[PDB]
């Protein structure tokens, strides 16, 4: 069922090439811009149609066109390792209430973390 | 008298003649500069 719709704007986003862009990471910023590939080639290329002059930072990877290569759109750097998405949980079962006792093992945890999370300008 | 500095002040406007050639020369090189190419390591001079 949902492929369905999908395949009506599918006619821009497949016959056209936008999408098959070259990834690497940017490192001479010249306000020519030096990037090297991951097969280990260097370039120089420049800014697009709607690319900002500040998004391009310097170690970010920015992909290019294959092609003709320059500049399309910014994706956040380090996507390398694969290792701490799956470092992140949600939503443990343990809550709050279940820690037992009256002691001092509770209140001065959450006052070096919880008070200045909840309230940080206490 | 005036042969002499006639052939002077003509060699500046032949000067500005050829000059225009080469700012043509410059923009068509202007034109075959475009951003993407590549760095290679040179070897030897």
């Amino acid at each position: 069922a949902p492929s369905h719709l999908w395949d009506i704007m599918g006619d821009r986003q497949r016959l056209g090439e936008e999408h098959p862009l070259q990834v690497a990471r940017c490192t001479k910023i010249i306000k020519k811009y030096v990037i090297n590939l991951k097969q280990i080639a260097k370039f120089v290329v420049g800014l697009g149609e709607r690319v900002s002059p500040t998004d391009i930072e310097e170690g970010m990877r920015v992909g290019v066109d294959r092609s003709k290569y320059n500049i399309e759109l910014p994706l956040p750097p380090r996507i390398d390792p694969s290792v701490t998405m799956m470092t992140v949980e949600e939503k443990p079962d343990v809550t709050y209430s279940d820690v037992g006792g009256c002691k001092d093992q509770i209140e001065k945890l959450r006052e070096v973390v919880e008070l200045p999370l909840l309230s940080p300008e206490r | 008298i005036r042969i002499f500095r006639s052939e002077l002040q003509r060699l500046s406007h032949e000067n500005n003649v050829m000059l225009e050639k080469i700012k043509d020369n410059k923009e068509k090189i202007k034109n075959n500069r475009q951003l993407p190419y590549l760095v290679a390591n040179v070897v030897e001079v």
